[PDB]
RNA sequence: AAGUCUGGGCUAAGUGGUAAAGGAUGUGGCGCCGCGAAGACAGCCAGGAGGUUGGCUUAGAAGCAGCCAUCCUUUAAAGAG
């Protein structure tokens, strides 16, 4: 599952979600997207929880584009200490996704195959989806 | 939208390639005992003109525009129309009267027929064959 | 002492033993299962093998009576292409071939059958059976 | 497409006298009473009842039928009559009427006394079948439905009572 | 096994069999040992078809569990053949106690008394011999 | 009778009707026969 | 093949005014002119979703002054997936830099085992003269295995219509197709 | 204490008067393509057929476990379902 493969920094400051996409808002690779309608972190494993679940279904053909990546360590302190003493240690990774982000992209795959699958893959991510199909604003792009 | 020019430029097409057709409510038998009394009905004629079977108001009002005096002896109930005029017939309707008869309840019982040119009755399309 | 029929099946050429379904219908009529294999393998040792259909009739006085067909196009080209088995993928997988006439001398094994009395309409559907196992014909 | 614009035919001789909110419906096998909606408007004419609705907003749309078929259903029972028969399949199980009241003989230690109500009258020709007639409507489609929920039918057996002509479907026993 | 309750509950109860006839055979024996923590059973140990051995396999080890009273470690139970595993069977151990009177609340007083238990679910096993007193009519019975 | 937050149909013979406030699915075949609760 | 499509002209009108009332913003130009206008949501997103930026939207200006223009780039809000404003280039005679629509005639044999065609372009860019504006451009796929890629500098081009991005530029693969066999590692 | 104020919509849950993924023939409103006097949609009454088990598979897969693939006579039509 993925993680950068290697850093500068080992932890990072959590900052804010605010705001829409800087950028990726249109389908750039497949023939259907999903789209994110809530801001959130979404989660190494939440990535590839979506992404099996659309392998498994297409089981056999098509390609899958993943345009989210998870670069940001997410730290956590260990049960039952307290307050103060430093910073969490490394617990995984999340990639920021904010309201427009195209995160997933199939192709070679019928209309109804794809939005089956793209629709699964909405139910394993913890936030808010749109499927959406190559429109032509998006060539313009 | 859509047809009178799909089918419509077909029903008057093969029904006034001559004078001289009917009308026989062919559907009531199983498509392969369906399959015989039609398949067969190239076996008392030339070419392959049965039964045209298509839509009354579409044959009778195909009927209008090929002008063929308004086939107005049955249009109503099961429509097919024995195309006897792209094929044959004469009493080669009687090869096609003993068919479905002589098999399941009435199998296919007729309705109009236009004597060259002229309305061939309904009591008298029937005994045209015996 | 048992009831008249009216028996669909769908047996194989040579292969005739009394096991099942040559039995379940065919004990409802004291079933001479051995007819078969004679009367059968006689005129159809010309085809070779295959599928060939069959429609049995029990009567009264228990006996039986039919007119079978003809074998599967699945049979007639196995053999002019030296296959026993497909070619287990098909459309991408060629393992024997077929010329346009070697799939129009097919259609006059199986004409007295289907529907249509041209041998244009008729290959086709053995032509038609050539994807259907993944055997090419020679353009 | 529509159902309250629909012609309610008065078959010589039926009445159908208008009151406040209830209509009545006379007949030979006998007098009703219908329950309307004020705001639907009830049409008597020349032998032949219709009635129609005030606009096109869901609740009319919607009480236009059932005050149409209601009133409908209750001629067509005057008229002629409503009836539904019976089936008791089932080995051991029988009927047969006693007095005005109709005994059921089905598997229990007892057997069972149904006392028809007014209006209803209980025929059992055979051992196994059970008629239940009368111009109220509903009151029949109901009490034909208590004498089968006296015994509804297995799903393992054909055993039990059954509407008039509804059909089986069973599972497998073991 | 196939045959008689079912033999019956499968065409109702008519039909019949019988065999007299001894032919043998030159197919597949294949037989399972079920070990319950690796300490090798011997009477629970059963003998069946290539396909149905495997499909048994499953319904033994678990239907072992409400079986094996609890010894102080988590307790394997296990079923296989000839060293490669057909099943799986764990039990649950837990001779839990000792935190049970810490309340302060240091997070690591909480861990100390658990590296001495970790180091005694541990000891315990490798000199863990276990036992079950029958129940057997139970156990791999079925 | 199932009872669930997602009632939804199962094969095409399953309707799906909505009395007395709740989201039935009711079906020929009662495996399917459904309450949203 | 070429459409039309109804411009007014705009002045100091407030952008999310326009917006509110399903018009939409937008402002034609060139070398020569720069005007400020409008067009209808509904109009310019049925001509748009049939014209893209490879044909040449003509406008009724509000004056019978009919312009013939090409779309150069749509402005996204990048939120709730919605147009925001055009951009109208209106043609001369010179040759413009546009994008020409590509057409992969052919199914190739890398599906014929079960791959996928990506296609990286579905069109590409050429400096031709307005008269020309071939509406299609074909390109023969069907001889394609797997890990078969194809390159601008392959391509017919008509008359012609000279590729505006490098030769060496990739526009086609075909790649393998998931698998359920694989991921199990 | 002061409008049971004035007009135009919605809501039938006591929602308003304490929550989410998700589900839904609840009820509305605008904009856009569809099939409809070749009579559309819903019930009905017909038919829903052939080479053909499509080859692989397998112990049986014959439209309908699962891999592949998706052709023609009948014709009013009928999917290698
Ligand atoms: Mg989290
Ligand atoms: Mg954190
Ligand atoms: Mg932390
Ligand atoms: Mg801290
Ligand atoms: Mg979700
Ligand atoms: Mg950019
Ligand atoms: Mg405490
Ligand atoms: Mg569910
Ligand atoms: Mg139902
Ligand atoms: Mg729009
Ligand atoms: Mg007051
Ligand atoms: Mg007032
Ligand atoms: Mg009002
Ligand atoms: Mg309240
Ligand atoms: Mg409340
Ligand atoms: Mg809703
Ligand atoms: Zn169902």
């Amino acid at each position: 599952m993925l993680m950068p493969r290697r850093m500068k920094y080992r932890k990072q400051q959590r900052g804010r979600l605010k705001g829409a996409t800087k950028g990726g808002d249109y389908v750039a690779f497949g023939d259907y997207g999903l789209v994110a309608l809530e801001p959130a972190w979404i989660t190494a494993q939440q990535i590839e929880a979506a992404r099996v679940a659309m392998v498994r279904h297409f089981r056999r053909g098509g390609k899958i584009f993943i345009r989210i990546f998870p670069d940001k360590p997410y730290t956590k302190k260990p049960l039952e200490v307290r307050m103060g003493k430093g910073k969490g240690n490394v617990e995984g990774y999340v990639a920021v996704v904010k309201p427009g982000r195209v995160m997933f992209e199939v192709a070679g795959v019928t209309e109804e195959q794809a939005m089956e699958a793209l629709r699964i893959a909405g139910h394993k991510l913890p936030i808010k989806t749109k499927i959406v199909r190559r429109d032509a604003y998006d060539e313009a792009q | 939208k859509r047809n009178v020019e799909l089918l419509a430029t077909l029903k008057e097409n093969l029904e006034r390639a001559q004078g001289s057709f009917f009308l026989v409510n062919y559907q009531g038998l199983p498509a392969k005992e369906t399959h015989a009394l039609r398949q067969a009905l190239k076996q008392n004629g030339a070419r392959l003109f049965v039964a045209k079977n298509t839509l009354i108001r579409l044959a009778l009002k195909e009927l209008g525009l090929p002008e063929l005096d308004g086939l107005q002896g049955p249009s109503a109930v099961v429509f097919y129309e024995d195309p006897v005029a792209a094929a044959k017939t004469l009493v080669q309707f009687a090869k096609s009267n003993p068919k479905g008869i002589p098999q399941v309840k009435s199998g296919l019982l007729q309705g109009q027929i236009l004597t060259a040119k002229d309305v061939e009755a309904l009591a008298e399309l029937p005994t045209m064959d015996e | 002492k048992k009831v008249v029929a009216v028996v669909k099946l769908q047996l194989p050429a040579g292969k005739a033993t009394p096991a099942p379904p040559v039995g379940p219908a065919l004990g409802q009529h004291g079933a001479n299962i051995m007819e078969f294999v004679k009367a059968f393998n006689a005129a159809t040792a010309n085809m070779g093998d295959a599928i060939v259909p069959v429609e049995i009739t029990i009567y009264a006085d228990r006996s039986f009576t039919f007119v079978t067909k003809t074998p599967p196009a699945s049979y007639l080209i196995r053999k002019a292409a030296g296959l026993e088995k497909g070619a287990h993928k098909p459309g991408r997988e060629k393992v024997g071939r077929i010329t346009w006439e070697q799939v129009l001398e097919i259609a006059k094994q199986k004409m007295p059958d289907l529907n249509t009395t041209d041998l244009e309409a008729a290959a086709r559907m053995i032509a038609g059976s050539a994807r259907s196992m993944g055997v090419e014909v020679v353009g | 497409s529509r159902i309250g614009r629909l012609p309610i035919p008065v078959p010589k001789g039926v009445s159908v006298e208008v009151a406040p909110g209830r209509v009545k419906v006379k007949g030979p096998k006998g007098e009703l009473e219908v329950p309307v909606s004020p705001e639907m408007r009830v049409v008597v004419e020349e032998g032949v009842v219709r009635v129609e609705r005030p606009s096109d907003e869901r609740r009319h749309k919607s009480l236009h039928g059932l005050t149409r078929t209601l009133i409908a259903n209750a001629v067509k029972g005057v008229s002629e009559g409503y009836s539904k028969e019976l089936l008791i399949k089932g080995i051991g199980y029988r009927a047969r009427l006693v007095g005005r009241a109709l005994e059921l003989t089905v598997g229990f230690s007892h057997p069972v006394v149904v006392e028809p109500p007014e209006g209803i009258t209980f025929e059992v020709p055979e051992p196994t079948r059970v008629r239940v007639s009368g111009i109220d409507k509903q009151k029949v489609g109901q009490v034909a439905a208590n004498i089968r929920a006296i015994r509804k039918p297995s799903a393992y057996h054909e055993k039990g009572i059954y509407y008039a002509g509804e059909p089986v479907r069973l599972k497998p026993g073991k | 096994y196939d045959f008689h309750d079912r033999l019956k509950s499968v065409s109702r109860g008519y039909a019949s069999m019988d065999y007299e006839q001894a032919g043998y055979r030159p197919g597949d024996l294949v037989k399972v040992n079920v070990l319950v923590h690796g300490e090798v059973v011997d009477a629970l140990t059963f003998i069946a078809h290539r396909e149905k051995a495997y499909t048994m396999a499953r319904a033994i080890v678990d239907k072992l569990a409400e079986v094996i009273p609890r010894q102080l470690f988590e307790v394997p139970i296990q079923a296989a053949i000839g060293g490669k595993i057909i099943a799986r069977a764990t039990v649950k151990a837990l001779r839990k106690d000792v935190l049970a009177k810490c309340y302060g609340g240091d997070v690591t007083r909480k861990k100390k008394l658990l590296e001495k238990q970790k180091e005694g679910k541990k000891r315990l096993k490798a000199i863990g011999k276990v036992e079950v007193p029958q129940e057997a009519f139970l156990a791999v019975l079925s | 009778m199932k009872v669930r937050a997602s009632v939804k149909r199962i094969c095409d013979k399953c309707k799906v009707i909505r009395r007395h406030g709740r989201v039935y699915v009711i079906c020929e075949n009662p495996k399917h026969k459904q309450r949203q609760g | 093949m070429e459409y039309r499509l109804k411009a007014y002209y705009r002045e100091g009108e407030k952008p999310s005014a326009l917006r509110r009332a399903g018009k939409l913003p937008g402002v034609m130009y060139n070398r020569h002119l720069n005007r400020k206008v409008y067009v209808d949501l509904v109009e310019f997103d049925k001509v748009f979703r049939q014209a893209s930026i490879h044909h040449v939207i003509v406008l009724e200006l509000p004056d019978g002054q009919s312009l013939p223009t090409l779309v150069r780039q749509v402005n996204l809000d990048k939120r709730r997936r919605r147009p925001e404003h055009v951009d109208f280039f209106v043609l001369s005679d010179e040759p413009v830099e546009m994008y020409v629509p590509l057409r992969f005639v052919g199914t190739p044999a890398g599906v014929r085992a079960g791959g996928v065609l990506q296609e990286i372009h579905r069109d590409i860019l050429v400096k031709v003269s307005p008269r020309n504006i071939p509406e299609f451009i074909e390109v023969d796929v069907s001889g394609l295995e797997i890990g078969d890629s194809l390159h601008a500098s392959d391509l017919k081009l008509p008359p012609g219509v000279e590729l505006a991005v490098s030769p060496e530029e990739t526009i086609a693969a075909v790649v393998p197709p998931e698998d359920v066999e694989k991921l199990a590692e």
